[PDB]
């Protein structure tokens, strides 16, 4: 389960820009502001190889 | 839940930003955006509760 890859992002990236970032996104209307809930996500989850 | 009516939609306005907006939901699913992006959307299917 270590791969972990990206689902959710505020816009697509760019040509070989790589992107490390773990801020938590809200498609949802709360500002979840650092915790996921309702359609509030953090952007990295993994493989179940 | 064993015996549902049914229903679907013939061509109507969706407003599936309601969802979020009405204060009533207690349950969810998804796949895809929220139901803002859904009030952004349409199918030439529309199976309905």
């Amino acid at each position: 389960y270590n791969y972990r890859y990206r689902l959710f992002r505020k816009s697509n990236l760019k040509p070989f820009e790589r992107d490390i970032s773990t801020e938590i996104y809200q498609a949802g209307s709360k500002p979840c502001n650092g915790v996921e809930g309702f359609n509030c996500y953090f952007p990295l989850q993994s493989y179940g190889f | 839940v064993y015996a549902w009516n049914r229903k679907r939609i013939s061509n109507c306005v969706a407003d599936y930003s309601v969802l979020y907006n009405s204060a009533s939901f207690s349950t969810f699913k998804c796949y895809g955006v929220s139901p803002t992006k859904l009030n952004d959307l349409c199918f030439t299917n529309v199976y309905a509760d």
